[PDB]
């Protein structure tokens, strides 16, 4: 590995167009192509572009890329939401028995995004989980903006702390949030409640789900 | 139509060795430059090597000293062992390859990539239970029901439903960490409230660290 160099982050709102720029050397970018990539969590990156200019089937026209003396671009226009990515340059670096080299990497944050309400499901004990002498409540909250909640349990009416376990709010596919919260109880403090709640503040507004023992 | 499909135990720790296979379809063995790949949130991307179907091969100078890269053309498979692994070799491991010999260049194919925890600490499979339909939440007509997968380490599992034929309406949540150092999640998906009890639903929860697959039914609560 040898140096490409990228801004670390670049933004824009709804529609705007964002470039993202590479800064190599002679012997990468000035006698080799570039590509790019777009990199979301989780699974391989994506080619966005290739031979400096170049779209695989797939990749709008939106996306454009050009070259310039040791250094190279990536344009995205009509920027949307689901553009918000890591986006990497990389080239050939004529070195030892020649190296791929990617570049340093650059965040894309789409601004101005409207907020947006949560969804939220609460699920109980299952009878399984029951008979293996736990129990687990679920409380499942999705399709959020910006990425922040709170969550507090209930027992009854009283706050419950201990046995909480809270995700940190991620961005799902659809561009909006999801975080869940887990309580964990005996079988015994589950059946001998009237019911427990989960409530979820966001942006000032809240909603509670409450879930209670199944008798028959 | 070309196909890279990735293979391979991952870590094994009895040799402290991380170890992954990619299967080429729809072309030829020779037809590009393949290579392997890392990635980690803040540590960005890594070329870590490539190999021609000659056998030549070109390494990531910071690796070249305990990861070797191989092919089999007989079975159109080329590999990745990397030794004296430790929990710095976390990462998404990709598959791909490389146009760097092709005079007609049409693009790099891709194949998948693989999050690969390296640990020390012991492995601990799943434990799942049902997440019985309910419909207070769901639009009209519709109900959700689910799958708890509970106290696994390391990540990560995958879910699918019905063995992959039920997609729509699926979501997957990302685990949660526990004090406990384990994780769990959740994974619920929204179906037609008249297909309750006739339609059967299961959920295809697979963790290869622990070599653990469980085929758990979730059917209405009752009685
Ligand atoms: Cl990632
Ligand atoms: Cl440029
Ligand atoms: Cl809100
Ligand atoms: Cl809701
Ligand atoms: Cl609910
Ligand atoms: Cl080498
Ligand atoms: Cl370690
Ligand atoms: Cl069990």
């Amino acid at each position: 590995q040898s140096v490409l160099t990228q801004p670390p982050s670049a933004s824009g709102t709804p529609g705007q167009r964002v470039t993202i720029s590479c800064s190599g050397s002679r012997s990468n970018l000035g006698r080799n192509t570039v590509n790019w990539y777009q990199q979301l969590p989780g699974v391989a990156p994506k080619l966005l572009i290739y031979s400096n200019s170049r779209r695989p089937s797939g990749v709008p026209d939106r996306f454009s890329g050009s070259k310039s003396d040791t250094s190279a671009s990536l344009a995205i226009s009509g920027l949307q939401s689901e553009d918000e990515a890591d986006y990497y340059c990389a080239a050939w670096d004529d070195s030892l028995n020649g190296l791929y080299v990617f570049g340093t990497g650059t965040s894309v944050t789409v601004l101005g995004q409207p907020k947006a309400a949560p969804s939220v499901t609460l699920f109980p004990p299952s009878s399984e989980e029951l008979q293996a002498n736990k129990a687990t409540l679920v409380c499942l909250i999705s399709d959020f903006y910006p990425g922040a909640v709170t969550v507090a349990w209930k027992a009854d009416s009283s706050p419950v702390k201990a046995g909480v376990e809270t995700t940190t709010p991620s961005k799902q596919s659809n561009n909006k949030y999801a975080a869940s919260s887990y309580l964990s109880l005996t079988p015994e403090q589950w059946k001998s409640h009237r019911s427990y709640s989960c409530q979820v503040t966001h942006e000032g507004s809240t909603v509670e789900k409450t879930v209670a023992p199944t008798e028959c | 139509q070309v196909q890279l499909q990735e293979s391979g135990p991952g870590l094994v720790k009895s040799s402290e060795t991380l170890s992954l296979s990619c299967t080429v379809s729809g072309a030829s063995i020779s037809s590009y430059y393949w290579s392997w790949v890392r990635q980690s949130p803040g540590k960005g991307l890594e070329w870590m090597g490539s190999i021609y179907y000659t056998g030549t091969t070109t390494y990531n100078p910071s690796l070249k000293s305990r990861l070797t890269i191989s092919v089999d053309t007989s079975k159109n498979q080329f590999s990745l062992k990397l030794n004296s692994v430790t929990a710095a070799d976390t990462a998404v491991y990709s598959c791909a390859g490389l146009d760097r010999f092709n005079w007609n260049d049409e693009g790099d194919c891709w194949g998948q990539g693989t999050l690969v925890t390296v640990f020390s600490a012991s492995t601990k499979g799943p434990s799942v239970f049902p997440l019985a339909p309910s419909s207070k939440s769901t639009s009209g007509g519709t109900a959700a029901l689910g799958c708890l997968v509970k106290d696994y380490f390391p990540e990560p599992v995958t879910v699918s439903w019905n063995s992959g034929a039920l997609t729509s309406g699926v979501h997957t949540f990302p685990a949660v960490l526990q004090s406990s150092g384990l994780y769990s999640l959740s994974s619920v998906v929204t179906v037609p409230s008249s297909s309750l009890g006739t339609q059967t639903y299961i959920c295809n929860v697979n963790h290869k660290p622990s070599n653990t697959k469980v085929d758990k039914k979730v059917e209405p609560k009752s009685c």
